[PDB]
DNA sequence: GCATCCGTGAGTCGAGG
DNA sequence: CGTGTCAGTAGCTGTCACGGATGC
RNA sequence: CUCGA
Protein backbone atom coordinates (compact mmCIF):
# COMPACT_ATOMS: atom_id res chain seq x y z
CA UNK A 1 0.00 0.00 0.00
CA UNK A 2 1.42 3.45 -0.83
CA UNK A 3 2.87 5.44 2.06
CA UNK A 4 3.82 9.07 2.62
CA UNK A 5 7.26 10.39 3.53
CA UNK A 6 6.92 11.82 7.04
CA UNK A 7 9.41 14.57 6.17
CA UNK A 8 6.87 16.24 3.86
CA UNK A 9 3.69 15.58 5.88
CA UNK A 10 4.61 16.20 9.54
CA UNK A 11 7.63 18.44 8.93
CA UNK A 12 6.70 22.09 9.48
CA UNK A 13 5.47 23.66 7.35
CA UNK A 14 3.55 20.70 5.91
CA UNK A 15 4.68 20.54 2.28
CA UNK A 16 1.66 18.46 1.25
CA UNK A 17 -0.71 20.87 2.98
CA UNK A 18 0.82 23.72 0.98
CA UNK A 19 0.52 21.80 -2.29
CA UNK A 20 -3.09 20.60 -1.91
CA UNK A 21 -4.29 23.61 0.15
CA UNK A 22 -5.31 21.12 2.85
CA UNK A 23 -5.11 21.97 6.53
CA UNK A 24 -2.46 20.03 8.50
CA UNK A 25 -5.00 18.44 10.87
CA UNK A 26 -7.29 17.46 7.99
CA UNK A 27 -4.28 15.86 6.28
CA UNK A 28 -3.50 13.98 9.50
CA UNK A 29 -7.03 12.54 9.54
CA UNK A 30 -6.77 11.37 5.92
CA UNK A 31 -3.41 9.57 6.02
CA UNK A 32 -4.06 7.67 9.26
CA UNK A 33 -7.56 6.46 8.34
CA UNK A 34 -9.71 8.78 10.44
CA UNK A 35 -11.61 10.48 7.59
CA UNK A 36 -12.36 9.73 3.96
CA UNK A 37 -11.54 12.28 1.26
CA UNK A 38 -13.36 12.85 -2.03
CA UNK A 39 -11.05 12.26 -5.00
CA UNK A 40 -13.51 12.83 -7.86
CA UNK A 41 -17.19 13.58 -8.42
CA UNK A 42 -19.10 13.31 -11.71
CA UNK A 43 -20.70 16.74 -11.45
CA UNK A 44 -22.51 16.51 -14.80
CA UNK A 45 -24.03 13.10 -14.08
CA UNK A 46 -25.16 14.53 -10.74
CA UNK A 47 -26.86 17.44 -12.51
CA UNK A 48 -28.62 15.20 -15.05
CA UNK A 49 -30.03 13.06 -12.21
CA UNK A 50 -30.54 15.68 -9.47
CA UNK A 51 -34.30 16.00 -9.99
CA UNK A 52 -34.85 12.24 -9.70
CA UNK A 53 -32.62 11.77 -6.66
CA UNK A 54 -34.28 14.75 -4.97
CA UNK A 55 -37.77 13.28 -5.34
CA UNK A 56 -36.64 9.88 -4.05
CA UNK A 57 -35.04 11.58 -1.04
CA UNK A 58 -38.21 13.62 -0.47
CA UNK A 59 -40.35 10.48 -0.66
CA UNK A 60 -38.03 8.78 1.84
CA UNK A 61 -38.31 11.71 4.26
CA UNK A 62 -42.10 11.68 3.89
CA UNK A 63 -42.30 7.95 4.65
CA UNK A 64 -40.16 8.55 7.75
CA UNK A 65 -42.52 11.28 8.98
CA UNK A 66 -45.62 9.19 8.23
CA UNK A 67 -44.21 6.29 10.24
CA UNK A 68 -43.37 8.61 13.14
CA UNK A 69 -46.83 10.20 13.32
CA UNK A 70 -48.51 6.80 13.09
CA UNK A 71 -46.39 5.34 15.89
CA UNK A 72 -46.96 8.44 18.03
CA UNK A 73 -50.73 8.17 17.59
CA UNK A 74 -50.86 4.49 18.57
CA UNK A 75 -48.78 5.27 21.66
CA UNK A 76 -50.80 8.35 22.62
CA UNK A 77 -54.06 6.41 22.27
CA UNK A 78 -52.69 3.49 24.30
CA UNK A 79 -51.70 6.01 26.98
CA UNK A 80 -55.16 7.59 27.09
CA UNK A 81 -56.77 4.14 27.21
CA UNK A 82 -54.49 2.94 30.01
CA UNK A 83 -55.26 6.03 32.09
CA UNK A 84 -58.98 5.46 31.54
CA UNK A 85 -58.54 1.81 32.53
CA UNK A 86 -56.61 2.68 35.69
CA UNK A 87 -59.36 5.21 36.45
CA UNK A 88 -62.04 2.52 36.24
CA UNK A 89 -59.86 0.50 38.62
CA UNK A 90 -60.03 3.50 40.96
CA UNK A 91 -56.29 3.99 41.48
CA UNK A 92 -55.13 7.23 43.08
CA UNK A 93 -54.62 10.13 40.69
CA UNK A 94 -50.95 10.37 41.67
CA UNK A 95 -50.39 6.85 40.31
CA UNK A 96 -52.02 7.98 37.06
CA UNK A 97 -49.55 10.88 36.91
CA UNK A 98 -46.78 8.26 36.99
CA UNK A 99 -48.28 6.43 34.01
CA UNK A 100 -48.88 9.82 32.38
CA UNK A 101 -45.26 10.95 32.77
CA UNK A 102 -44.09 7.56 31.52
CA UNK A 103 -46.22 7.89 28.40
CA UNK A 104 -44.93 11.39 27.72
CA UNK A 105 -41.40 10.03 28.19
CA UNK A 106 -42.04 7.24 25.68
CA UNK A 107 -43.56 9.59 23.09
CA UNK A 108 -40.60 11.96 23.47
CA UNK A 109 -38.26 9.05 22.73
CA UNK A 110 -40.24 8.05 19.62
CA UNK A 111 -40.26 11.62 18.30
CA UNK A 112 -36.52 11.98 18.92
CA UNK A 113 -35.63 8.62 17.36
CA UNK A 114 -37.42 9.84 14.23
CA UNK A 115 -35.87 13.32 14.26
CA UNK A 116 -32.38 11.79 14.32
CA UNK A 117 -33.27 9.76 11.22
CA UNK A 118 -34.62 12.91 9.56
CA UNK A 119 -31.40 14.78 10.36
CA UNK A 120 -29.20 12.03 8.89
CA UNK A 121 -31.16 12.15 5.63
CA UNK A 122 -30.71 15.93 5.71
CA UNK A 123 -26.93 15.60 6.06
CA UNK A 124 -26.78 12.81 3.47
CA UNK A 125 -28.61 14.96 0.93
CA UNK A 126 -26.70 18.10 1.91
CA UNK A 127 -23.33 16.37 1.54
CA UNK A 128 -24.08 14.82 -1.85
CA UNK A 129 -25.43 18.11 -3.21
CA UNK A 130 -22.30 20.06 -2.25
CA UNK A 131 -19.76 17.32 -3.03
CA UNK A 132 -16.43 18.43 -4.51
CA UNK A 133 -12.92 16.93 -4.60
CA UNK A 134 -10.58 17.38 -1.61
CA UNK A 135 -13.57 17.37 0.76
CA UNK A 136 -13.28 15.41 4.01
CA UNK A 137 -15.93 13.16 5.56
CA UNK A 138 -14.97 12.38 9.16
CA UNK A 139 -18.19 10.42 9.83
CA UNK A 140 -17.70 6.85 8.59
CA UNK A 141 -21.41 6.00 8.62
CA UNK A 142 -22.18 9.11 6.57
CA UNK A 143 -19.63 8.09 3.93
CA UNK A 144 -21.05 4.56 4.02
CA UNK A 145 -24.50 5.95 3.21
CA UNK A 146 -23.13 8.14 0.41
CA UNK A 147 -21.55 5.14 -1.31
CA UNK A 148 -24.66 3.02 -0.72
CA UNK A 149 -26.84 5.67 -2.38
CA UNK A 150 -24.87 7.85 -4.80
CA UNK A 151 -21.78 5.69 -5.26
CA UNK A 152 -22.15 5.89 -9.05
CA UNK A 153 -21.49 9.65 -8.90
CA UNK A 154 -18.33 10.18 -6.82
CA UNK A 155 -15.10 8.42 -5.89
CA UNK A 156 -13.49 8.68 -2.46
CA UNK A 157 -10.68 6.98 -0.59
CA UNK A 158 -8.74 6.93 2.68
CA UNK A 159 -5.13 6.70 3.80
CA UNK A 160 -2.07 7.55 1.76
CA UNK A 161 -3.31 6.04 -1.51
CA UNK A 162 -5.97 8.76 -1.60
CA UNK A 163 -3.40 11.56 -1.39
CA UNK A 164 -1.46 9.76 -4.12
CA UNK A 165 -4.62 10.14 -6.22
CA UNK A 166 -5.06 13.81 -5.29
CA UNK A 167 -1.49 14.58 -6.36
CA UNK A 168 -2.18 12.76 -9.64
CA UNK A 169 -5.43 14.68 -10.21
CA UNK A 170 -3.66 17.99 -9.56
CA UNK A 171 -2.92 20.70 -12.13
CA UNK A 172 0.50 22.09 -11.19
CA UNK A 173 0.48 24.96 -13.70
CA UNK A 174 -3.11 26.02 -13.00
CA UNK A 175 -2.71 26.02 -9.21
CA UNK A 176 0.55 27.93 -9.69
CA UNK A 177 -1.09 30.67 -11.77
CA UNK A 178 -4.10 30.67 -9.44
CA UNK A 179 -1.73 31.54 -6.60
CA UNK A 180 -0.04 34.15 -8.80
CA UNK A 181 -3.38 35.83 -9.51
CA UNK A 182 -3.96 36.06 -5.75
CA UNK A 183 -0.40 37.33 -5.27
CA UNK A 184 -0.55 40.09 -7.90
CA UNK A 185 -3.53 41.81 -6.23
CA UNK A 186 -4.47 40.71 -2.72
CA UNK A 187 -4.70 41.60 0.95
CA UNK A 188 -1.52 40.97 2.94
CA UNK A 189 -3.52 39.08 5.57
CA UNK A 190 -4.53 36.46 2.98
CA UNK A 191 -1.66 37.07 0.52
CA UNK A 192 1.28 36.01 2.71
CA UNK A 193 -0.38 32.61 3.09
CA UNK A 194 -0.54 32.46 -0.72
CA UNK A 195 3.08 33.57 -1.15
CA UNK A 196 4.49 30.66 0.85
CA UNK A 197 2.21 28.25 -1.02
CA UNK A 198 3.71 29.39 -4.32
CA UNK A 199 7.17 28.78 -2.84
CA UNK A 200 6.33 25.06 -2.66
CA UNK A 201 4.26 24.81 -5.85
CA UNK A 202 6.65 26.76 -8.09
CA UNK A 203 9.46 24.42 -7.02
CA UNK A 204 7.63 21.41 -8.46
CA UNK A 205 6.67 23.38 -11.58
CA UNK A 206 10.07 24.59 -12.79
CA UNK A 207 12.33 21.74 -11.68
CA UNK A 208 10.52 19.03 -13.64
CA UNK A 209 10.33 16.49 -10.80
CA UNK A 210 6.87 15.24 -9.90
CA UNK A 211 5.41 15.83 -6.42
CA UNK A 212 4.44 12.14 -6.56
CA UNK A 213 7.79 11.36 -4.90
CA UNK A 214 6.33 12.48 -1.56
CA UNK A 215 4.26 9.26 -1.60
CA UNK A 216 6.35 6.08 -1.57
CA UNK A 217 5.62 2.74 -3.21
CA UNK A 218 8.98 1.22 -2.20
CA UNK A 219 11.32 2.08 0.68
CA UNK A 220 15.10 1.63 0.33
CA UNK A 221 17.14 -0.46 2.76
CA UNK A 222 20.52 0.90 3.87
CA UNK A 223 23.43 -1.55 3.39
CA UNK A 224 23.99 -3.89 6.34
CA UNK A 225 27.45 -2.66 7.36
CA UNK A 226 25.92 0.74 8.16
CA UNK A 227 23.46 -0.97 10.55
CA UNK A 228 25.63 -3.84 11.79
CA UNK A 229 24.73 -6.64 14.19
CA UNK A 230 27.58 -7.52 16.55
CA UNK A 231 28.01 -10.61 18.71
CA UNK A 232 28.48 -10.16 22.45
CA UNK A 233 31.01 -11.85 24.73
CA UNK A 234 28.10 -13.42 26.61
CA UNK A 235 26.95 -15.37 23.56
CA UNK A 236 23.98 -13.07 22.93
CA UNK A 237 23.62 -10.54 20.10
CA UNK A 238 23.38 -6.75 19.87
CA UNK A 239 22.07 -5.10 16.71
CA UNK A 240 21.37 -1.60 15.43
CA UNK A 241 17.98 0.02 16.02
CA UNK A 242 17.53 0.48 12.27
CA UNK A 243 17.22 -3.30 11.95
CA UNK A 244 14.27 -3.25 14.36
CA UNK A 245 12.62 -0.43 12.39
CA UNK A 246 13.13 -2.25 9.09
CA UNK A 247 11.93 -5.47 10.74
CA UNK A 248 8.68 -3.90 11.94
CA UNK A 249 8.07 -2.43 8.48
CA UNK A 250 8.63 -5.88 6.96
CA UNK A 251 6.42 -7.63 9.53
CA UNK A 252 3.48 -5.28 8.99
CA UNK A 253 3.87 -5.16 5.20
CA UNK A 254 3.78 -8.96 4.98
CA UNK A 255 0.71 -9.08 7.23
CA UNK A 256 -0.98 -6.60 4.89
CA UNK A 257 -0.25 -8.93 1.97
CA UNK A 258 -2.02 -11.72 3.87
CA UNK A 259 -5.10 -9.59 4.56
CA UNK A 260 -5.29 -8.53 0.91
CA UNK A 261 -5.02 -12.16 -0.20
CA UNK A 262 -7.56 -13.41 2.35
CA UNK A 263 -10.06 -10.65 1.53
CA UNK A 264 -10.26 -9.77 5.23
CA UNK A 265 -12.78 -7.10 6.29
CA UNK A 266 -11.90 -3.55 5.30
CA UNK A 267 -11.61 -2.63 8.99
CA UNK A 268 -8.65 -4.99 9.42
CA UNK A 269 -6.99 -3.98 6.15
CA UNK A 270 -7.40 -0.25 6.81
CA UNK A 271 -6.22 -0.55 10.42
CA UNK A 272 -3.23 -2.51 9.09
CA UNK A 273 -2.37 0.07 6.43
CA UNK A 274 -2.33 2.71 9.17
CA UNK A 275 0.25 0.69 11.10
CA UNK A 276 2.41 0.34 7.98
CA UNK A 277 2.28 4.13 7.67
CA UNK A 278 3.44 4.58 11.27
CA UNK A 279 6.22 2.00 10.80
CA UNK A 280 7.72 3.78 7.78
CA UNK A 281 7.27 7.05 9.68
CA UNK A 282 9.37 5.59 12.50
CA UNK A 283 12.00 4.20 10.11
CA UNK A 284 12.64 7.65 8.64
CA UNK A 285 12.02 9.91 11.66
CA UNK A 286 10.88 8.10 14.80
CA UNK A 287 9.20 10.41 17.29
CA UNK A 288 8.31 13.09 14.74
CA UNK A 289 4.58 12.34 15.01
CA UNK A 290 3.17 11.27 18.35
CA UNK A 291 5.13 9.18 20.83
CA UNK A 292 8.32 7.49 19.61
CA UNK A 293 8.64 3.73 19.22
CA UNK A 294 10.30 2.67 22.46
CA UNK A 295 12.73 -0.22 22.61
CA UNK A 296 13.58 -2.30 25.68
CA UNK A 297 13.67 0.00 28.69
CA UNK A 298 11.47 2.82 27.33
CA UNK A 299 14.35 4.02 25.14
CA UNK A 300 13.34 5.74 21.88
CA UNK A 301 14.85 3.92 18.92
CA UNK A 302 17.14 5.90 16.63
CA UNK A 303 15.83 6.56 13.12
CA UNK A 304 17.55 7.10 9.79
CA UNK A 305 17.26 10.87 10.25
CA UNK A 306 18.84 10.59 13.71
CA UNK A 307 22.09 9.62 11.95
CA UNK A 308 22.36 13.23 10.71
CA UNK A 309 20.91 15.38 13.51
CA UNK A 310 22.75 17.51 16.04
CA UNK A 311 26.16 17.16 17.66
CA UNK A 312 26.05 13.35 17.46
CA UNK A 313 24.95 13.34 13.81
CA UNK A 314 27.06 12.39 10.82
CA UNK A 315 27.87 15.99 9.86
CA UNK A 316 29.25 17.43 13.10
CA UNK A 317 30.69 14.21 14.57
CA UNK A 318 32.37 12.62 11.54
CA UNK A 319 32.69 15.33 8.86
CA UNK A 320 33.29 18.74 10.44
CA UNK A 321 35.62 17.04 12.93
CA UNK A 322 37.48 13.72 12.78
CA UNK A 323 43.32 11.62 13.27
CA UNK A 324 46.43 9.45 13.17
CA UNK A 325 49.94 10.61 14.11
CA UNK A 326 48.82 12.35 17.29
CA UNK A 327 49.13 12.14 21.06
CA UNK A 328 48.41 13.90 24.33
CA UNK A 329 49.96 14.30 27.78
CA UNK A 330 50.22 16.64 30.77
CA UNK A 331 51.91 20.01 30.24
CA UNK A 332 54.72 21.33 32.43
CA UNK A 333 56.47 24.71 32.33
CA UNK A 334 59.91 24.80 30.75
CA UNK A 335 61.69 28.07 31.51
CA UNK A 336 64.92 27.17 29.70
CA UNK A 337 63.10 26.52 26.43
CA UNK A 338 63.22 29.11 23.67
CA UNK A 339 60.00 30.62 22.36
CA UNK A 340 60.12 28.46 19.22
CA UNK B 1 -27.02 -10.87 -1.52
CA UNK B 2 -24.43 -8.09 -1.49
CA UNK B 3 -25.87 -6.87 1.82
CA UNK B 4 -25.07 -10.25 3.38
CA UNK B 5 -21.38 -9.78 2.58
CA UNK B 6 -21.54 -6.23 3.98
CA UNK B 7 -23.21 -7.46 7.18
CA UNK B 8 -20.06 -9.46 7.91
CA UNK B 9 -17.96 -6.29 7.56
CA UNK B 10 -20.28 -4.37 9.89
CA UNK B 11 -19.96 -7.27 12.35
CA UNK B 12 -16.16 -7.10 12.46
CA UNK B 13 -16.28 -3.31 12.82
CA UNK B 14 -18.62 -3.93 15.78
CA UNK B 15 -16.23 -6.13 17.77
CA UNK B 16 -13.45 -3.67 16.93
CA UNK B 17 -15.34 -0.88 18.71
CA UNK B 18 -15.87 -2.99 21.86
CA UNK B 19 -12.72 -5.11 22.29
CA UNK B 20 -9.76 -3.70 20.32
CA UNK B 21 -8.88 -0.87 22.71
CA UNK B 22 -9.21 -3.13 25.75
CA UNK B 23 -7.21 -5.91 24.09
CA UNK B 24 -4.46 -3.41 23.22
CA UNK B 25 -4.06 -2.52 26.90
CA UNK B 26 -3.81 -6.20 27.87
CA UNK B 27 -1.09 -6.95 25.31
CA UNK B 28 0.61 -3.68 26.26
CA UNK B 29 1.18 -4.90 29.82
CA UNK B 30 2.45 -8.33 28.74
CA UNK B 31 4.97 -6.92 26.24
CA UNK B 32 5.60 -3.32 27.26
CA UNK B 33 5.97 -2.27 23.61
CA UNK B 34 3.03 -0.35 22.14
CA UNK B 35 4.07 -1.16 18.56
CA UNK B 36 4.02 -4.84 19.53
CA UNK B 37 0.59 -4.58 21.18
CA UNK B 38 -0.88 -3.25 17.93
CA UNK B 39 0.58 -6.27 16.13
CA UNK B 40 -1.02 -8.63 18.66
CA UNK B 41 -4.41 -6.92 18.31
CA UNK B 42 -4.46 -7.19 14.52
CA UNK B 43 -3.46 -10.86 14.69
CA UNK B 44 -6.00 -11.65 17.42
CA UNK B 45 -8.95 -10.04 15.62
CA UNK B 46 -7.80 -11.71 12.39
CA UNK B 47 -8.24 -15.10 14.06
CA UNK B 48 -11.63 -13.97 15.35
CA UNK B 49 -12.71 -13.33 11.76
CA UNK B 50 -11.37 -16.76 10.77
CA UNK B 51 -13.44 -18.45 13.53
CA UNK B 52 -17.20 -17.89 13.09
CA UNK B 53 -17.79 -19.99 16.22
CA UNK B 54 -16.40 -17.18 18.40
CA UNK B 55 -18.42 -14.48 16.58
CA UNK B 56 -21.60 -16.58 16.58
CA UNK B 57 -22.79 -16.54 20.20
CA UNK B 58 -23.17 -12.97 21.43
CA UNK B 59 -24.58 -14.32 24.71
CA UNK B 60 -21.10 -15.78 25.36
CA UNK B 61 -18.19 -13.43 26.17
CA UNK B 62 -15.92 -13.27 23.13
CA UNK B 63 -13.62 -10.98 25.12
CA UNK B 64 -12.26 -13.90 27.16
CA UNK B 65 -11.37 -15.86 24.02
CA UNK B 66 -9.46 -12.82 22.76
CA UNK B 67 -7.36 -12.41 25.92
CA UNK B 68 -6.38 -16.08 25.68
CA UNK B 69 -5.39 -15.90 22.00
CA UNK B 70 -3.34 -12.76 22.67
CA UNK B 71 -1.68 -14.37 25.70
CA UNK B 72 -0.61 -17.40 23.66
CA UNK B 73 0.70 -15.17 20.87
CA UNK B 74 2.85 -13.20 23.31
CA UNK B 75 4.50 -16.22 24.94
CA UNK B 76 5.38 -17.64 21.51
CA UNK B 77 7.15 -14.37 20.68
CA UNK B 78 9.05 -14.87 23.94
CA UNK B 79 10.95 -17.91 22.61
CA UNK B 80 14.10 -18.53 20.61
CA UNK B 81 14.22 -15.62 18.15
CA UNK B 82 13.80 -13.07 20.95
CA UNK B 83 16.07 -15.09 23.26
CA UNK B 84 19.39 -14.36 21.54
CA UNK B 85 18.90 -11.05 19.74
CA UNK B 86 16.64 -8.86 21.92
CA UNK B 87 19.45 -8.13 24.36
CA UNK B 88 21.47 -5.24 22.95
CA UNK B 89 21.27 -2.23 20.68
CA UNK B 90 24.37 -0.66 19.13
CA UNK B 91 22.75 2.78 19.37
CA UNK B 92 22.34 2.07 23.09
CA UNK B 93 25.35 2.88 25.25
CA UNK B 94 27.50 0.19 26.84
CA UNK B 95 28.14 -1.74 23.62
CA UNK B 96 31.66 -1.68 22.15
CA UNK B 97 31.96 -0.40 18.60
CA UNK B 98 33.50 -2.64 15.96
CA UNK B 99 37.10 -1.95 14.92
CA UNK B 100 39.44 -3.14 12.19
CA UNK B 101 43.24 -3.32 12.62
CA UNK B 102 45.66 -1.29 10.54
CA UNK B 103 47.27 -2.63 7.37
CA UNK B 104 50.84 -1.78 8.44
CA UNK B 105 52.03 -5.38 8.76
CA UNK B 106 50.24 -6.27 5.51
CA UNK B 107 51.67 -3.24 3.70
CA UNK B 108 55.24 -4.01 4.78
CA UNK B 109 55.00 -7.64 3.65
CA UNK B 110 53.50 -6.48 0.34
CA UNK B 111 56.44 -4.11 -0.14
CA UNK B 112 59.02 -6.83 0.55
CA UNK B 113 57.20 -9.33 -1.69
CA UNK B 114 57.14 -6.70 -4.44
CA UNK B 115 60.91 -6.25 -4.14
CA UNK B 116 61.67 -9.98 -4.20
CA UNK B 117 59.27 -10.35 -7.14
CA UNK B 118 61.15 -7.81 -9.27
CA UNK B 119 64.36 -9.88 -9.06
CA UNK B 120 62.64 -12.82 -10.79
CA UNK B 121 62.53 -13.83 -14.43
CA UNK B 122 59.54 -12.71 -16.48
CA UNK B 123 58.51 -16.37 -16.68
CA UNK B 124 58.65 -17.12 -12.95
CA UNK B 125 57.08 -13.78 -12.02
CA UNK B 126 54.23 -14.31 -14.50
CA UNK B 127 53.53 -17.74 -12.96
CA UNK B 128 53.48 -16.87 -9.25
CA UNK B 129 51.25 -13.88 -10.05
CA UNK B 130 48.81 -16.26 -11.79
CA UNK B 131 48.80 -18.91 -9.02
CA UNK B 132 48.80 -16.81 -5.83
CA UNK B 133 47.55 -13.41 -7.01
CA UNK B 134 44.92 -14.76 -9.43
CA UNK B 135 44.37 -18.10 -7.69
CA UNK B 136 44.12 -20.19 -10.86
CA UNK B 137 44.72 -23.93 -11.02
CA UNK B 138 47.86 -25.60 -12.34
CA UNK B 139 46.13 -26.56 -15.60
CA UNK B 140 44.61 -23.08 -15.94
CA UNK B 141 48.05 -21.43 -15.95
CA UNK B 142 49.31 -24.13 -18.32
CA UNK B 143 46.43 -23.35 -20.70
CA UNK B 144 46.99 -19.58 -20.60
CA UNK B 145 50.77 -19.50 -21.03
CA UNK B 146 50.77 -22.25 -23.66
CA UNK B 147 53.22 -24.43 -21.72
CA UNK B 148 53.19 -27.93 -20.29
CA UNK B 149 51.55 -29.00 -17.03
CA UNK B 150 54.84 -29.95 -15.37
CA UNK B 151 56.40 -26.74 -16.69
CA UNK B 152 54.07 -24.72 -14.46
CA UNK B 153 54.78 -27.06 -11.54
CA UNK B 154 58.54 -26.67 -11.99
CA UNK B 155 58.49 -22.88 -12.46
CA UNK B 156 56.37 -22.50 -9.32
CA UNK B 157 58.66 -24.88 -7.43
CA UNK B 158 61.75 -22.80 -8.21
CA UNK B 159 60.18 -19.32 -8.07
CA UNK B 160 59.05 -19.99 -4.50
CA UNK B 161 62.58 -21.02 -3.52
CA UNK B 162 63.99 -18.07 -5.48
CA UNK B 163 61.82 -15.74 -3.40
CA UNK B 164 62.90 -17.52 -0.21
CA UNK B 165 66.51 -16.86 -1.25
CA UNK B 166 65.91 -13.12 -1.68
CA UNK B 167 63.92 -12.80 1.55
CA UNK B 168 66.40 -14.71 3.72
CA UNK B 169 69.17 -12.57 2.20
CA UNK B 170 67.29 -9.48 3.46
CA UNK B 171 66.60 -10.92 6.91
CA UNK B 172 62.90 -11.75 6.58
CA UNK B 173 61.77 -13.79 9.58
CA UNK B 174 60.87 -17.42 8.86
C1' DG C 1 -8.14 38.24 12.28
C1' DC C 2 -4.95 36.75 16.74
C1' DA C 3 -3.95 33.44 20.85
C1' DT C 4 -2.13 28.66 20.73
C1' DC C 5 1.34 25.45 20.19
C1' DC C 6 4.78 23.19 17.85
C1' DG C 7 9.63 22.65 16.97
C1' DT C 8 14.24 24.49 17.25
C1' DG C 9 18.50 25.57 19.71
C1' DA C 10 21.35 25.27 24.09
C1' DG C 11 31.21 24.78 24.96
C1' DT C 12 35.33 21.77 23.68
C1' DC C 13 38.61 17.81 25.08
C1' DG C 14 40.01 13.73 28.15
C1' DA C 15 39.73 9.25 31.86
C1' DG C 16 37.34 5.09 33.40
C1' DG C 17 32.08 2.25 33.20
C1' DC D 1 -1.37 -27.19 17.68
C1' DG D 2 -5.92 -24.91 20.37
C1' DT D 3 -7.24 -21.01 22.42
C1' DG D 4 -12.99 -19.25 25.15
C1' DT D 5 -16.54 -17.11 33.29
C1' DC D 6 -13.15 -11.39 36.51
C1' DA D 7 -9.21 -11.03 33.48
C1' DG D 8 -6.77 -3.80 31.16
C1' DT D 9 1.13 0.91 30.42
C1' DA D 10 4.80 2.87 33.54
C1' DG D 11 5.88 6.90 33.92
C1' DC D 12 5.57 11.37 34.73
C1' DT D 13 6.59 18.32 34.25
C1' DG D 14 11.38 20.15 38.33
C1' DT D 15 14.30 23.23 31.14
C1' DC D 16 13.31 27.69 28.40
C1' DA D 17 13.82 31.32 24.94
C1' DC D 18 12.00 32.25 20.53
C1' DG D 19 9.77 32.32 16.27
C1' DG D 20 6.02 31.12 13.09
C1' DA D 21 2.97 27.86 11.26
C1' DT D 22 -1.31 25.90 13.14
C1' DG D 23 -5.93 26.50 14.70
C1' DC D 24 -11.01 28.50 17.39
C1' C E 1 27.26 6.81 35.41
C1' U E 2 31.51 9.27 37.59
C1' C E 3 35.54 12.48 37.12
C1' G E 4 39.82 16.01 34.93
C1' A E 5 40.95 21.40 32.32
Amino acid sequence: APVTHIWYFKGVPSRLGYLLDLAPKDLEKIIYFAAYVITSVDEEMRHNELSTLEAEMAVERKAVEDQRDGELEARAQKLEADLAELEAEGAKADARRKVRDGGEREMRQIRDRAQRELDRLEDIWSTFTKLAPKQLIVDENLYRELVDRYGEYFTGAMGAESIQKLIENFDIDAEAESLRDVIRNGKGQKKLRALKRLKVVAAFQQSGNSPMGMVLDAVPVIPPELRPMVQLDGGRFATSDLNDLYRRVINRNNRLKRLIDLGAPEIIVNNEKRMLQESVDALFDNGRRGRPVTGPGNRPLKSLSDLLKGKQGRFRQNLLGKVDYSGRSVIVVGPQLKLH
Amino acid sequence: VSGAAAAEAALMRALYDEHAAVLWRYALRLTGDAAQAEDVVQETLLRAWQHPEVIGDTARPARAWLFTVARNMIIDERRSARFRNVVGSTDQSGTPEQSTPDEVNAALDRLLIADALAQLSAEHRAVIQRSYYRGWSTAQIATDLGIAEGTVKSRLHYAVRALRLTLQELGVTR
